[PDB]
């Protein structure tokens, strides 16, 4: 689970719903557990929430490239994604394209 | 909204004397939206919008 | 005013102290989030606070964006607003909520600040204003 | 005889000013021609765009990440080619004529520019042979010759790669049964396509037997935006071998609106004035 | 420029001395001449480069970390914002018209602070939390900054509890 | 009005003064003379720190400046180009363009004397035929009468043979990266045949 | 290695007088209130960086020391990573101690290539 | 170090140019 | 030397009409930037203005 | 010395086709900047350019 | 300064008073929309200025109404 640009409720409601349902565990019985959480808040520079789906990316390309699995990989709001990199083309002085997006959109 | 501010809020009655203030405002095009007018709202008590 | 503060960069007032107001206000507030009671704040037009920050950062000559706002304008408004929070038992439980003011212009919540709190916040309270003269007051849409 | 010509030639040197956002500035190189393909010591090409009085503009056909403040560039010598001819029919090669297939380099070819100036007035003809594309709709109703230019103008899935790959594959059909004077040779050019998509698309074209006649051009969507901006050129040129030889030849560029996106993304980290809908002008 | 030729002029090249012992004589007295028209360098202080519009660019200033409060001499706070390689643009609490070019900057080694705490509860205090009612400063209160870091993912428990605002509206 | 032709043409705003500075130059004669005084400038902003606070400082006045550069500079053998250059560069502000115009002025005068800086990397000390035999190898890499100023390097991973560094150009005349050209064609044939 | 030349909010230049960084290679910043990595973006000319931070730039001073570390940020990879919570860099924020790493993965790498695709739906 | 602060040149002008030959031209005798 | 504060008042000597400059921005080298009160037609560089 | 006039033609010498600027500017330091009538692809920054 | 440009223009389109010789100076000043967009820049600006408008349509122009005035 890639969660670029979450809020921080929603995703420790995400936490405790995977823990809850089983699907992510605890303790001594961690390695059970099927999903990996990335987590890059909006309470992050722009910066941080436009690498957080490359994180979510390499994580599921070790389980597919080294364990040989079909991975499923969550980037909840590519829309995000698309908006962090817009701020971090924004910061670095890059003229902005069409409606407002970066121009290597 | 700091050049509005700062000329606007020396407008004011206070513990001396008063000043009743009436300011006609242009809005361009009628777009009540456009930002010199849209700043100037929140300066005023009674705002009298004459409309087209 | 036994249990409120009031933070009040007026309109007079130079725009880093109306871009910097809210923090104070929520550091303010976070002594109570985190001492076990509970905050409650309002931001009263957080559409000048971005107001502000935009005039600092065009003087600052820094790269607009849309509306001229800086690329740093959704960070400025969410890690603000992130930090109303409920804090779980062993941090005491305290918890601070915050109501930010967005002014919007005819309704227009397709504005740049607009999305941005909207996408930030959870939930709206519309106050529309062809419900105010109709009667119904507060115009809660 | 290699042993009895080899003469190591006087390289011309150049740093690397500045780096970043797919456009390099490059100290030196004080022979270098406008547009002139310049390779850099990390492997990578580019075009020597905007000849400066103190530096020169090359845009990086490929990752701008392997280029760093200081790396030598070396010019090759002349403007940006591609190697056309016979040998590249069968072959997936990206937007420099590089194959990516993984059958070996093309033998059987030859470099050619490509950017060409079209033929003038007095070189064409009329469009008189038909062009035969296998969808009855078309060939009834929008009828194509041989020397047209057609576009397949739509929305997002409504059948335009269809139509283009009816047309690719009933050449195969037709060119069983002709003679070798009247063949279509055609090319396919994906542009910011997705890399599965051309990688189905290669295995449908052999399969069906159509890639003996088909040369692909893939410059997929993490390619770099100089890559999308010449891959269509770059198969023009592919296609303009059989055009310059007395053959015939069809081209495919498939979503030219995702060439003016790459190409309003250079142009707008060139700092260049935008316009309608923030394209160049 | 090149680099590559301008980087080997750190060594000395000249073969010949008639201009360096000359003027090294000369070159101290013909400064103290004018040593009344200089202003005292500064490293760690800041001299006002310009100012305008409520921003002052500030030469000097070797040691500000970003959004630390700096101070005029005319007791005006700043906030370096973007720290530069030549000047700070920082931020003015106010007006301008009190600093002019050539003003000494002074940073106060604190990033933006505020008063909290149970005596700032039912105070009127202005964005830096200094109080505008007029009945006293503001004492049983510590400082504390204003960019904390919001709580973490692990930090947060569900929220649960209802807290009403009155308005049957937004209650319902 | 008449100065002479420049022997190289140049960048823009810091080699246009250096420019300027060798016409004046060579219609004076003193070519040799003001590279020394710019050399010695050089080495006077790298001496004191009140000098190149005139340079750097931006709070010193324009009459500071002018009337410092004027006072120090009344004799010792400057001359009037040295001395009107530095009352003309003080007069801007642009005393920091010392640095980038005396590089460009001694690219004027290495061209003027058609010579040429080059570097020769060998794998082993060169003896006096092994060098008599490089340079007439080595002048074909120049288009005139340039007499190149050999400089000598040496490292160990060419197996015998020597590259030339014109800083313009190279040239790899070397064995070591002759037998890494050879493996490559022999390589790309064996896949072909 | 290096040190801060500007801090512009979250874009940082950084100055190395010897041998820059590659593009999208990591920066950390030695001596900070928090682990403060850096991610470059461009190469400025004049030997100079130009970074984008992945987390707060307040607190940074002109001259404070940035290593470079080679590689792009580097994640934990791996079924150790599995019912953890992990930031940008790697870092776990489920507090729950280290994060048990079969590798570390830079988290910026080329699309598959046109070989190593499948032709299959 | 200290020569490196002059790497750059900071010029408050465009056209020096002209000011320069306005005062190396009359240098000549 | 002696730069005018901002918002202070400057009059300019030799115009025809008395022009009333108010200072806007020290721009940095000994130099401030003036908004007119009349029109600058017939303003020459090098005219001197008096502070007050 | 003796730069073209504005909108006066230039004649590339050494190119692959008649390449004819054509000036458009005077760019100040003894530079014209032209607009090229034909493809700019095979410019060298030393070229000698004639003027007609 | 577009705004100024035109004030300074049609400001002087003035009746002069009895002291000054009671002359006059009408202003008939003509601006071009673009569709009937009169919320254009230059269009509000001379708008603000003069005091009355002679607002002439398209739809007016060709339904026979000839001066068009709205
Ligand atoms: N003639 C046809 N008959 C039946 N189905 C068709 C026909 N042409 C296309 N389709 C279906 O329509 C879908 C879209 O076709 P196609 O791939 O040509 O769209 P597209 O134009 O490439 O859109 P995009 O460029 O967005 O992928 C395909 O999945 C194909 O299965
Ligand atoms: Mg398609």
């Amino acid at each position: 689970f890639a969660g670029v640009g979450e809020r921080t409720r929603e995703g420790n409601d995400l936490y405790r719903e995977m823990i809850e349902s089983g699907v992510i565990k605890l303790g001594a019985e961690r390695g059970n557990s099927k999903c990996t959480l990335v987590y890059g808040q909006m309470n992050e520079p722009p910066g941080a929430r436009a690498r957080v789906a490359l994180t979510g990316l390499t994580v599921a390309e070790y389980f597919r490239d080294i364990e040989g699995q079909d991975v499923l990989l969550f980037v909840d709001n590519i829309f995000r994604f698309t908006q962090a990199n817009s701020e971090v083309s924004a910061l670095l002085g890059r003229i902005p394209s069409a409606v407002g997006y970066q121009p290597t959109l | 909204a700091t050049d509005l501010g700062g000329l606007q809020e020396r407008i004011t009655t206070t513990t001396k004397g008063s000043i009743t203030s009436v300011q006609a405002v242009y809005v361009p095009a009628d777009d009540l939206t456009d930002p010199a007018p849209a700043t100037t709202f929140a300066h005023l008590d009674a705002t009298t919008v004459l409309s087209r | 005013m036994r249990y409120t503060i009031m933070v009040s960069a007026t309109a007079s007032d130079a725009a880093p102290l109306q871009f910097l107001a809210p923090y104070s206000g929520c550091a303010m507030a976070e002594y109570f989030r985190d001492t076990g009671k509970h905050g409650l704040i309002i931001y009263d037009d957080l559409s000048k606070q971005s107001v502000a920050y935009r005039q600092m950062s065009l003087l600052l000559r820094r790269p607009p964006g849309r509306e001229a706002f800086p690329g740093d304008v959704f960070y400025l408004h969410s890690r603000l607003l992130e930090r109303a929070a409920k804090l779980s038992k062993e941090l005491g439980g305290g918890s601070l909520t915050a109501f930010p003011v967005i002014e919007t212009q005819a309704g227009d919540v397709s504005a740049y600040i607009a999305t941005n709190v909207i996408s930030i916040t959870d939930g709206q309270i519309f106050l529309e204003t062809e419900l105010f003269y109709k009667g119904i007051r507060p115009a809660l849409n | 005889e290699w042993e009895k010509s080899y003469q190591p030639p006087v390289i011309h040197l150049g740093r690397v000013l500045s780096v970043g956002d797919g456009i390099a500035r490059v100290y030196g190189l004080k022979s270098v021609q406008a547009g002139e393909l310049v390779c850099f010591d990390s492997g990578v090409k580019g075009m020597a765009l905007n000849l400066q009085a103190d530096h020169v503009g090359v845009v990086v056909f490929g990752n701008d990440s392997v280029i760093h403040q200081g790396d030598l560039v070396y010019r090759t010598g002349q403007i940006v080619n591609v190697p056309i001819g016979p040998g590249t029919l069968g072959r997936v090669t990206d937007g420099l004529g590089q194959p990516i297939d993984g059958k070996g380099p093309l033998t059987n070819v030859r470099s050619s520019l490509v950017e060409v100036k079209a033929p003038g007035i007095i070189a064409r003809q009329s469009v008189r042979e038909p062009l035969f594309t296998g969808v009855k709709a078309v060939d009834a109703l929008v009828p194509i010759g041989r020397g047209q230019r057609e576009l397949i103008i739509g929305d997002r899935q409504t059948g335009k790669t269809a139509v283009a790959i009816d047309a690719i594959i009933h050449q195969k059909n037709c060119n069983e049964q002709v003679p070798k004077a009247q063949r279509v040779y055609c090319v396919y050019v994906a542009v910011g396509q997705k890399r599965s998509t051309v990688a189905q698309l290669v295995k449908l074209f052999t399969q069906t037997g159509a890639m003996r006649y088909t040369i692909m051009v893939s410059a997929t969507a993490s390619d770099a935006a100089p890559l999308q901006f010449l891959a269509p050129y770059s198969g023009c040129a592919m296609a303009e071998y059989f055009r310059d030889t007395g053959k015939h030849g069809l081209i495919i560029y498939d979503d030219l609106s995702k060439q003016s996106v790459a190409y309003r993304q250079m142009s707008l980290l060139l700092r260049r004035p935008p316009g309608r809908e923030a394209f160049p002008g | 420029a090149d680099a590559k030729a301008l980087d080997e002029l750190r060594k000395p090249k000249f073969s010949s001395k008639y201009l360096i012992q000359h003027v090294s004589q000369k070159l101290i007295p013909a400064v103290k001449e004018w040593e009344k028209s200089y202003q005292p360098p500064v490293i760690h202080l800041g001299r006002v480069l310009s100012v305008g519009d409520g921003i002052a660019r500030v030469y000097g200033l070797k040691s500000v970390q970003a959004g630390e409060l700096v101070c005029f001499d005319s007791g005006v706070k700043g906030m370096a914002l973007n720290l530069q390689a030549d000047h700070v643009g920082v931020v003015v609490f106010g007006n301008d018209s009190v600093i002019h070019q050539g003003d000494l900057v002074y940073r106060t080694g604190q990033i933006v602070n505020v008063p909290i705490g149970p005596g700032t509860l039912g105070r009127v205090t202005d964005g830096l939390g200094q109080p505008i009612d007029g009945k006293g400063p503001l004492t049983n209160v510590r400082s504390s900054l204003v960019e904390v870091k919001a709580p973490g993912i692990i930090a947060r428990q569900s929220v649960r509890e209802p807290l009403f605002t009155g308005v049957k509206a937004v209650d319902a | 009005l008449k100065l002479p032709t420049a022997p190289l043409q140049l960048s823009g705003t810091s080699a246009q003064i250096a420019t300027l500075l060798w016409q004046v130059a060579a219609k004076e004669n003193q070519l040799d003379k003001v590279q020394d005084e710019l050399y010695q400038f050089i080495e006077l902003f790298k001496q004191h720190s009140e000098l190149r606070r005139l340079a750097t400082d931006p709070f010193v006045p324009t009459l500071v400046r002018t009337k410092i550069i004027s006072s120090v500079l009344k004799d010792s053998g400057a001359s009037e180009i040295t001395k009107k250059l530095f009352e003309a560069l003080a007069d801007e502000g642009a005393l920091s363009a010392l640095l980038e115009v005396t590089v460009n002025y001694e690219e004027l005068m290495l061209a003027h004397k058609k010579e040429v800086y080059c570097t020769v990397i060998t794998a082993e000390p060169l003896d006096k035929l092994e060098r008599v035999e490089l340079t007439k190898k080595a002048e074909k890499f120049v288009d005139a009468g340039f007499k190149l100023v050999m400089q000598e390097k040496i490292d160990k991973k060419l197996l015998g043979g020597f590259v030339i560094e014109f800083s313009d150009r190279r040239v790899d005349m070397s064995t070591a990266k002759k037998v890494e050209e050879f493996n490559n064609f022999v390589n790309k044939l064996v896949l072909s045949i | 290695a290096g040190y801060v030349s500007q801090v512009i909010g979250p874009v940082v230049d950084v100055r190395f007088d010897g041998e820059l960084p590659s593009i999208l290679s990591s920066l950390e910043v030695e001596g900070h209130s928090v682990r403060l990595v850096l991610e470059v973006a461009q190469h400025m000319g004049d030997n100079t960086v130009r970074c984008i931070a992945m987390d707060s730039t307040d607190g940074l001073v002109r001259g404070q020391k940035v290593v470079d570390t080679g590689s792009p940020i580097k994640v934990p990879v791996g079924r150790g990573t599995l019912g953890r919570i992990m930031n940008v860099i790697g870092e776990p924020v489920d507090e729950q101690g280290p994060i048990d790493a079969a590798d570390i993965w830079s988290i910026h790498r080329e699309a598959p290539e046109f070989t190593e695709q499948s032709t299959e739906q």
